[PDB]
């Protein structure tokens, strides 16, 4: 298998020369590729741990205004709690095909529902319109990390493709073709010696 | 429009997040959320969490730390683009700041 | 010379001679001392014996035929293997893997310095290639089984349930022909081909 | 002969000849006669007949240069399909058109046994055009290839059964006034893509 089975002749030669050209080119194409999807990797990479630090910052602030409110009022909890009718926020499903693979990303659509009137624990309107406006920009900021995560699980498992490609391709391939054409060029070397002897003896023969 | 927003925290978290501007129940009416307290034992919190994987329109999952503790079998048996687990934590409970599989799966990290 | 089948000399003795034992090098080096191409010999006598089998080995006849088929989809899902790594081949594939690789470590291997298997008799060969054709047939008839099954079987799972029959499926080729029976071989064989029956029923 | 290139005989040739044609590398197609090697195929009378084109046929001076563009394009980029943006794909359906169409004659069926000029110059343009509108981007000019090719199948078979108007029966003016049909409707196609 070490060799590829084809019988040696000039047009195996200059057919063998073609293909070493398509798949030097082709694998340089492909690293290339390969290192574009790792070039958007680390960018993206920039920060998932700062935004992580701003969700526990945002996270706390929203906890500390819910303390507040509950001081204001009590027990709105468990009215909020009962009446859920429609969602007033929900996601759109967004693509991004930043390179040859397309990407999952998402939206935070406004669907636009309206809000609830909580009118009954001592009607700390201040505190709950607050309490929801806290929430609303951690849950923006929240959708933001979950679409950038979740196209780098896409991206990373293409980069892993690839690069187990350009191994595969590189490691295998041309080694093989190498030593098919230095097995080629031996042939017909040996064939032309024979031939020179061939006439070396004819003409030795001729000088009786 | 397309995903709802699923939710599994203690009861702050909920009533926090449902202020917030998500939470939803189906025709079926199914909660698309669940409030966990110090009664909830494991089986359930994965009940639900197979079944919000399962349904089409949950899109992003928001889960407690200790939660994700609870189920963290279940979270890294299962790898899929669609469903977006979070980690965050809750008042009393400490900042979550390591053990977050997103981070794991990309070890090269600090 | 060089080991090539290029030379005048082989290219004129294959023009005559009926079958042919191509011996592959690489084997050689890696001590697999029988290093038999079985890719690339090949034997015209497969007709006119038919029949000293119909009178004496008429179960052996299908049983090469096998052998040479799963040997041979092997060898086109190897490439594949080099190429493209595992986990993404059904567990037929794999089981026909394990199924070659057992062929190859057993039965294909035979070290003739050995007291015990310095010979082999004809009804050694049969009987292990029954016993390893029946453990094909019967983990192809459980995958295949519980393939619809929300409960399907993985080669691991079979792998750790009867480790220790795979063991004494390598294992059986250490019994000599003197001072062991032909009917202790055969009781021995029999033996182990219904502990592999029980352990297919008790999945 | 089996050494093609390396025939002494071939190279002499090639020494003398003004004007060349060869068949390409021996393909799967046995029966592909009509082939053309880009390598070594040649000619050494364009200087001489331009001149005579030019108060004939003019229309056909910059669409010779853009299939061999085209071809060329296809020759670079196949080894790398081999081995993918949907202008390639574009670039590609189209050579592989033009080699099964415009290439790959029959000529023992009437319908391809003879071919004035003309048809050439008809068939050519519209196979031509079909690119020259297409590649201005991915989409009709500046989708993908596959949404081009499921809005216009029919436009492809109809390209592709170009080749059986039989000159004998059918004149000049008729194959002529069908090709124009066809590019009418490819214009239409255009229009809703």
């Amino acid at each position: 298998k070490d060799r590829i089975e084809i019988f040696p002749s000039r047009m195996a030669q200059t057919i063998m020369k073609a293909r070493l050209k398509g798949a030097q080119t082709g694998r340089n194409l492909l690293k290339k590729k390969s290192d574009a999807l790792t070039l958007r990797f680390r960018q993206i990479l920039k920060k998932i741990i700062e935004t992580k630090m701003l969700m526990g910052e945002v996270m706390r602030e929203a906890a500390f205004s819910l303390a507040e409110a509950k001081f204001t009022a009590g027990d709105f909890s468990t009215t909020v709690i009962q009446n859920v009718n429609k969602a007033q926020v929900k996601i759109r499903a967004k693509k991004d095909n930043v390179a040859g693979v397309t990407l999952p990303v998402f939206e935070h659509y406004h669907e636009g529902t309206d809000s609830y009137e909580l009118t009954g624990l001592a009607r700390g309107g201040e505190q709950l319109a607050k309490l929801k406006r806290n929430y609303a920009k951690a849950v923006e900021l929240l959708v933001e990390l979950a679409s950038l995560q979740t196209s780098f699980v896409t991206l990373d498992e293409a980069i892993k493709i690839t690069n187990r490609r350009v191994n595969a391709i590189e490691h295998v391939i041309i080694p093989r073709i190498e030593r098919t054409l230095a097995y080629i060029i031996t042939e017909l070397d040996e064939r032309e010696r024979e031939e020179f002897y061939r006439l070396k003896k004819i003409q030795e023969k001729k000088k009786i | 429009r397309g995903k709802l927003i699923a939710v599994i925290g203690d009861e702050d978290t909920v009533t926090g997040f449902l202020l917030g501007g998500i939470g939803e129940l189906n025709k079926n009416r199914h909660p698309n959320f669940l409030v966990v307290e110090k009664d909830t034992t494991i089986n359930e919190i994965e009940d639900t969490f197979r079944q919000f994987l399962n349904r089409d329109d949950i899109g992003i999952i928001l889960i407690n730390q200790y939660i994700a503790e609870m189920v963290r079998h279940a979270l890294d048996a299962h790898q899929r683009s669609i469903p977006a687990v979070l980690e965050i934590p809750s008042k009393e409970h400490p900042y979550d700041a390591a053990k977050d599989s997103i981070l794991r799966r990309a070890k090269g990290m600090f | 010379p060089g080991g090539d089948f290029s030379d005048p000399v082989t290219s004129a003795t294959l023009g005559i001679v009926q079958v042919f034992w191509g011996l592959d090098k690489k084997l050689a080096q890696r001590k697999h001392f029988p290093s038999v191409n079985w890719l690339i010999s090949y034997s015209k006598y497969m007709r006119a014996l038919d029949e000293y089998y119909d009178k004496h080995f008429t179960e052996f006849v299908p049983l090469r035929t096998k052998a040479k088929e799963i040997l041979q989809e092997e060898e086109d899902l190897a490439e594949i293997v080099q190429l493209v790594g595992k986990a993404s081949l059904a567990e037929t594939d794999k089981i026909t893997l394990e199924v070659a690789k057992l062929i190859k470590d057993d039965f294909l291997q035979q070290n003739g310095y050995t007291p015990y298997d310095r010979f082999c008799p004809f009804y050694k060969t049969v009987g292990m290639l029954s016993n390893m054709i029946s453990f094909y047939d019967m983990a192809r008839r459980a995958v295949e089984t519980t393939a619809q099954s929300d409960n399907k079987i993985t080669w691991s799972i079979i792998r750790e349930h009867m480790g220790e029959i795979l063991y004494k499926l390598s294992s059986m080729k250490f019994k000599d022909p003197v001072k062991d029976g032909e009917a202790k071989i055969k009781a021995d064989y029999a033996q182990l081909l219904e502990d592999m029956q029980n352990a297919f029923r008790s999945l």
